[PDB]
């Protein structure tokens, strides 16, 4: 509530595959909930390294 | 908390015997003055504001106790009073649905005396409030519920007095 | 703007009580089953509906 | 140093309730020795009134 | 939560109309089975234990490989987690059946089931079986008009898992 | 009895019996007389009811009376018919009361201690109460055995 | 008052008072004088404040003194009158106290349960303490007059 | 994904087994309502936008504020992602109609809805009520012995959703 | 929370600074409008239940469909919610006015406020319509510098809202 | 728990009569020692420490067997339980003497405290003598004039206790 | 929660002195009967169920009276009561047994224990025959080794309760 | 991005109502402070590497750790890394004053920037420090008015990483 934004996927952090060589693993609502969701607007652009 | 129920079950529990004749009349006895029993709790569930009101008006309003220097000149005071009439009320109530005082002794009467001395409540003057509840009840439910009800004042005025 | 967001539910309000939903609720809340009187007093709303 | 037992009677100031709460005005419990001084504490912020204490062990 | 008489009463009140025909008889449908569904309920409250011990019976006649070791019903803990959540679902159709609304599961059971049997790792699909199974015994148990009005509320279980 | 868990329901929340548990109440009361009719029609054929649930008990778990049992022997019989006595007398004060509470205080909690120590198995008595109500809803009626069954069984449930 | 408040919260955390405890306390005290001045003129002409008051609140709801109303009759008027009395004597306590607290805890905890037990319109609480707001503040200077209307504003708050 | 015979298939497969009486069972369950199922899915397919158009009419009628400035739903933008989001969960709930198992529905929809639906502000009981106004529009027009199967699956997204 | 004192402070605080000329400027300028802010505070405190009483008149009258079958203060206990609401929003406007900042109505109102209502199904535009005309009553009994000081901070609660 | 000006408000107040010009004499003496009061409270906050320093030191140099073994200081813990006590005296002393009144030591110091020190079995005459020993160096610090306004309240605390 | 080796500590530290050589020989003689001590905790808890079977068997066998109607050991539940005061009395003895000391018995069974069973009804002296009948018992299995050591213990419960 | 136009037509487009006085009034103040807010904009743009370049040497001469070996700052790489960034928070300071709004800033500069530095190990308060030299340092080049609006976005960006 008083910091800003996180560096996200706009659709929350359940949507961010790990950096692996190969596999697309996200983390699942149901597993364990885990979920954070960020009011990333339309216009947020993310910052990348 | 017992009924007339539980008490009888209990009472031919520990003689340990089944119920018998007299234990059937006792249940018939509570059975049939039921309807009258449950008018009687609704008259008094849809009324209860009102007759808490009167019997306060009556036993206390003009007395000193409102007066400064009295127990029950505050707001705070009052509302509390006016809550205490409804408790003996609604546990009268209670009492006469289930035929029995023990939840009149239990309930209410567990440690209230001592709680009315430490506060400074005058225990006569709770006493007149019971008793005038007791004849506003009487008045609005009629003469059959009135007398059954007046035995669970009397019970909270003799437990307070 | 808000910073964060803790997600939306599907919120139920009581609106009033019926019988049947107050006996329900009645035996739910000790997480139990009907009792006798319960199911006579079901029965004879049911008769009085 | 083991016990004590402890009747208090804290009245209520702030408002006035409907639902019973005459057995959490007027009590006894038995207090653990190391919890006897927050509890006194409490009781006597609340504006409660001690009324007797004694050694129980 | 719901029952018929509170969907229909709100289904009438946004309208801001009074009771028509269909109103009348939503209302003469839910209370024409209402003797027999309390009926079927005292039963079922009466005998929670037994149907329990048929269905889990079944289930775990039928996937014997639940109860040996690595299976998730292999510990008497987990054994006796699995009978009491058999016990909850049979507890919570019959509150439903007496309802004759679906809105207390939604509320009380779906709302986080998939995320307990996920995290725990519970077989879904044995789940589904051993429900079914508690809808056949409580049926036989408690006679195939009541079975009806028992398994409805059954399969509206069984597919809010599946 | 259904006043006394009404009552304490309204406690609870600290307001009136409400019209549900009132029509509860007055439910209650308009049954009473068939309930005392049903408690008494127990009554008179005790004696009867025990034996017959004795019998059934002993021919559905021959166990019971096999030698190594806890119920083999003769003198263990008198202790029999005298529980299975005590257990429909709690039956018909349920039936009274309207609730399964005075079977509960009496003969439920503390019967799986009771018999624990006396080694006595669960399923042997979840039987032989078996049998006194297939007896009971075999001499009452059946819209009054529909109402005791449920006793019946919850005493069955209980014990086991 | 100001120091009792100071104190129970310097007391709440166990600690010693706060320097702005300190500085509030000296603020209270440095304006006793003043207050006692208020206390004055506010007590000197309290026949004043509640007649007209009185008179002011039966013009603006005259429903409340024709028949059928809660003030209707001449000693019911008088209930009404020694009512106003009790809240300007309360209000005087709290222009000395330095804080609202004497009026809360008199008359303010628990009025709206007792004014439902004696069918008191609450709106006739707010006309009649804006009434005696209104006196009150005229027979006072502004800044003197500013800091007693707070008073009776709260008061009126607490009624509505 | 995963469908009722692929389903029996894996279980059958994890335990090594072989198809028993049971599993021939379900296959023949499923055979049994393949037609109905392929019909359904037919009329799904002629009729969606339809369902679409009047599923979208009844939601924002009875919610009118999504429409109205400062609704989710108002902007050319919001409104026709809204009615995206509709039409996914038509063709969703028509496949796992079709399929006979939901694990399309999880796995392709409701594996990230809610996180997504929380970040985007988006409604989830509004959400709620356009699945529930599509599958009662749909059940008029698949009919009744189809309607019955569809439910289930409109009831699933909702249940995921809720 | 936090005012423009500490507001300043933390500024000055998290660049290990001391407060220089614009600081002290600052807090002048702050200090200079605290008499107003109480008379303000005073007078809002005077009037609350008034404008209350004439911002849901105002809404209501604006938005009939709210009180109508349907709407969501259609109902003696939604319309109690709904003054209720007004009532909040119109104390942490107070709050944030007698303050000098806007942070207490962030943490204290807007955050989950839109997911709130969206749970609730309250619309969220109506509640700024609500708000707005809080703010043109309350302008006329705090007179032109209050107003505008005062409807700086409904502003922002409409526009954290929007 | 009241200071002056509320114990004179309720003893005004019980009686149901206004302030008097005594009334008001008395409330002019405690406005006009509130300074005095109120540096002697500043003073005692930050010499605090310092006197429970030299209070306990003082009180364990005339009492020697109460810090050695077989005394009702000689343990770890019960020198902490001493010394603590001995600063809630000090603390409470100076609210009593802030407030003017020595309710405050009835309520919250002396409300249980004589029957725990006799059920304890706490000497009352050490009590007595360590609040004689920081009333009389407190004293010192804190002027003549605040020395002799502390020793009301502090031969209150050993009256009572004792 | 006393014993031996904890109650010497005590001792030397109220009255302030090192260890003796009186302390050495009673911690020998505390250590060397320690394993005898073991051996029979174990025997105990080994039989504690069938203690308490032939302790209750004797008891009714005894006194058929509390049984049967009327008495106060006639009710499951009153029943329950009765074994588990056996219970914690054979627990207690143990315990006191493995710590040497007589305090722990004082301190959590016999205090107030006479006042409360005189309250609810029960009878004393039937207690105490359950005890004798339970200390034969546990003599008869441990040895007269430990037998003379558990007999101190249930002789003074006995005499408490007495 | 959003600037003042933008947020006022958003919070008029959230109502739906059309412009009124009000909002002419807030474009208007925007339109009489645009002049000011373009020749500070030219300004920067102007003398953008100049300013990085005194801001840097502030920043290195006050802390000469950074780009000694063991600083974040010692590379050819990362010394041109933070440069880059300082010129960054030049640029988008300069946007967000030019549109009188600091919603680019948290839109694209203090998104997911504290953990980006923390995965790369920049020192946060050392930007902070380089953000505040750089304020420094545009304030005298761009006037006391310029300053002080170009500061109300510079200590945006100082908040935002503390
Ligand atoms: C280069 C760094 C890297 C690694 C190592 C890596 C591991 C990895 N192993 C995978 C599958 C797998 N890996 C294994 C191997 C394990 N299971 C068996 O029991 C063995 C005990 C054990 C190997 C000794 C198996 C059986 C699977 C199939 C599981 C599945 O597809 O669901 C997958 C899923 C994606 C795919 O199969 O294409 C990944 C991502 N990913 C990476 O980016
Ligand atoms: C359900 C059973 C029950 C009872 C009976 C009961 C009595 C009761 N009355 C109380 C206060 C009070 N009770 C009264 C009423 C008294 N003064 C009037 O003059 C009358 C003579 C008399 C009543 C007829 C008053 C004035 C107080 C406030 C006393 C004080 O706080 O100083 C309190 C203290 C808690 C509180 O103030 O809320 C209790 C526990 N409480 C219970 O839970
Ligand atoms: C009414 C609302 C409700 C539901 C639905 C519910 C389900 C539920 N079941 C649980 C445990 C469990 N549930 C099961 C289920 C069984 N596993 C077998 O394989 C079968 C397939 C299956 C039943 C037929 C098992 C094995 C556990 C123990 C798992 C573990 O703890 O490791 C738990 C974890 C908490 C606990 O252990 O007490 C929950 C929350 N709880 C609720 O309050
Ligand atoms: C109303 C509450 C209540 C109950 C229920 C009760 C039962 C009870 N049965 C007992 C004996 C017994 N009762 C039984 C009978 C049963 N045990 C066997 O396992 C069979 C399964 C079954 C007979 C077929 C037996 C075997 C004994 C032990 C010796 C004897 O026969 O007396 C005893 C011990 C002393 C005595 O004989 O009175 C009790 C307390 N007592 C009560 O106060
Ligand atoms: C200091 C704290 C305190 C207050 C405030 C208080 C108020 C109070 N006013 C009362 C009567 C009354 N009070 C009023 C006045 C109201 N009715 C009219 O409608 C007007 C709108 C309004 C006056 C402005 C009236 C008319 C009565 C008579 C009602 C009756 O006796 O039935 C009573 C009933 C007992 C009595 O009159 O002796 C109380 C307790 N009591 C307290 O201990
Ligand atoms: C601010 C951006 C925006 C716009 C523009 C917008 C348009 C819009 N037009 C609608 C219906 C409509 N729109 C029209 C207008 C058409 N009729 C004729 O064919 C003409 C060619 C044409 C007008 C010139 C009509 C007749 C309807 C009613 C259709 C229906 O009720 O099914 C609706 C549905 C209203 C509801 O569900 O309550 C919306 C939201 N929505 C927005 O958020
Ligand atoms: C059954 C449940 C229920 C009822 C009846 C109810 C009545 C109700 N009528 C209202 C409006 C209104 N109602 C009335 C008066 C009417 N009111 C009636 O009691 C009279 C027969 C009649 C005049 C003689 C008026 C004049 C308004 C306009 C708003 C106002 O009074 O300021 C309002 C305020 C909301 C609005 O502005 O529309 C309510 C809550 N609310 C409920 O939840
Ligand atoms: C705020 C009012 C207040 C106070 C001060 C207070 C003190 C207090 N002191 C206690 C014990 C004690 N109190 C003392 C202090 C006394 N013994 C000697 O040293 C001195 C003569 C004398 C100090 C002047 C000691 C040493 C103990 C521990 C002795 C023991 O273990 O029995 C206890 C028992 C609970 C515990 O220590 O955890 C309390 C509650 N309680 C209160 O409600
Ligand atoms: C810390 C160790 C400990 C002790 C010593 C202890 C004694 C004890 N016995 C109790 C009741 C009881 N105790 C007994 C047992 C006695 N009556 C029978 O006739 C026998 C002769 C005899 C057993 C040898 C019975 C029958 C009751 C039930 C009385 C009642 O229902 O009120 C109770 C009250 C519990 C209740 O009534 O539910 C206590 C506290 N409890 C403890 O936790
Ligand atoms: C390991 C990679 C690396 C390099 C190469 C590096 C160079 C470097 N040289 C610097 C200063 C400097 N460097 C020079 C060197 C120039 N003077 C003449 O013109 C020559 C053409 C030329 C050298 C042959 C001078 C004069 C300064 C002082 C600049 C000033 O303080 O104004 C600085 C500024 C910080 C400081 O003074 O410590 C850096 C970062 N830093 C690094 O981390």
């Amino acid at each position: 509530y008083v910091k800003p934004l996180p560096n996200q996927h706009p659709y929350g952090s359940g949507n961010d595959p790990l950096e692996i060589q190969f596999g697309a693993i996200f983390k699942s609502e149901t597993k364990a909930p885990s979920a954070r969701p960020a009011p990333i607007g339309k216009d947020v652009q993310r910052i990348l390294i | 908390m017992q009924d007339v129920i539980g008490k009888v079950i209990a009472e031919y529990d520990t003689k340990g015997k089944y119920l018998d004749a007299a234990a059937l009349d006792l249940l018939r006895s509570y059975f049939d003055s039921g309807d009258l029993r449950l008018k009687a709790a609704q008259a008094i569930t849809a009324n209860a504001e009102v007759i808490v009101r009167a019997a306060s008006a009556k036993a206390l309003h003009y007395t000193p106790v409102t007066k400064p220097g009295g127990n029950m000149y505050y707001a705070r005071r009052y509302a509390s009073c006016i809550r205490d009439l409804d408790y003996f009320l609604r546990y009268a109530t209670y009492a006469m649905l289930a035929d029995n005082t023990t939840l009149l002794d239990e309930y209410v009467l567990k440690g209230l005396t001592e709680t009315y001395r430490a506060l400074g409540v005058p225990l006569d003057i709770s006493v007149r409030a019971i008793n005038a509840l007791k004849e506003v009840v009487a008045g609005q439910v009629g003469p059959k519920a009135g007398q059954e009800m007046a035995k669970y004042f009397d019970h909270l005025a003799k437990g307070l007095g | 703007p808000i910073k964060g967001t803790s997600g939306s539910n599907i919120a139920r309000p009581r609106f009033y009580n019926t019988v049947m939903v107050e006996t329900i609720e009645g035996a739910n809340a000790e997480e139990r089953y009907f009792n006798p009187g319960e199911l006579s007093s079901m029965a004879g709303f049911f008769n009085d509906a | 140093t083991r016990l004590f037992k402890v009747t208090a009677l804290i009245p209520s100031y702030k408002k006035v309730r409907g639902g019973r709460e005459l057995q959490n005005t007027y009590f006894t419990k038995l207090v653990e020795y190391d919890r006897w001084f927050a509890e006194q504490q409490r009781i006597q912020k609340q504006g409660g009134k001690i009324l007797s204490v004694k050694m129980v062990a | 939560m719901q029952d018929a008489i509170t969907s229909v009463i709100n289904t009438y009140d946004v309208q801001g109309k009074y009771f028509d025909t269909s109103a009348f008889d939503k209302l003469k449908a839910y209370y024409a089975t209402g003797e027999l569904r309390v009926r079927a309920a005292g039963t079922i409250s009466a005998n929670a234990a037994t149907i329990i011990k048929e269905a889990s019976a079944k289930l775990f006649s039928n996937q014997p490989d639940l109860v040996r070791p690595g299976g998730n019903a292999y510990t008497t803990r987990r054994y006796a987690a699995c009978v009491r959540d058999m016990d909850y679902f049979l507890r919570y159709a019959t509150y439903a059946m007496l309802a004759g609304d679906t809105s207390i599961l939604d509320e009380r059971v779906l709302n986080g089931l998939k995320e307990t049997y996920n995290s725990l790792g519970v077989p879904i699909s044995s789940t589904v079986q051993g429900i079914q199974a508690m809808k056949e015994v409580t049926g036989s148990l408690v006679g195939s008009g009541a079975a009806k009005e028992m398994g409805v509320y059954f399969d509206y279980l069984s597919s809010g898992l599946s | 009895s259904v006043v006394t868990k009404a009552i304490v329901s309204a406690d609870a929340e600290a307001r009136y019996l409400s019209p549900g548990e009132l029509d509860r109440i007055r439910g209650f009361v308009s049954s009473g007389e068939r309930r005392l009719r049903v408690a008494q029609t127990l009554t008179e054929s005790r004696e009867r009811i025990i034996k017959q649930a004795g019998d059934q008990l002993f021919q559905k778990r021959p166990d019971l009376v096999s030698p190594g049992g806890n119920a083999y022997g003769a003198e263990r019989t008198a202790s029999c018919l005298r529980d299975l006595d005590y257990y429909l007398r709690l039956v018909t004060f349920g039936i009274v009361a309207g609730d399964v509470t005075p079977i509960e205080e009496i003969g439920v909690i503390g019967v799986k201690e009771m018999y624990r120590n006396l080694e006595v198995p669960l399923p042997g008595m979840v039987e032989a109460v078996k049998a006194m109500k297939s007896v009971a809803t075999g001499l009452l009626s059946g819209d009054d055995s529909a109402e005791v069954g449920y006793y019946f069984d919850y005493l069955a449930g209980a014990l086991a």
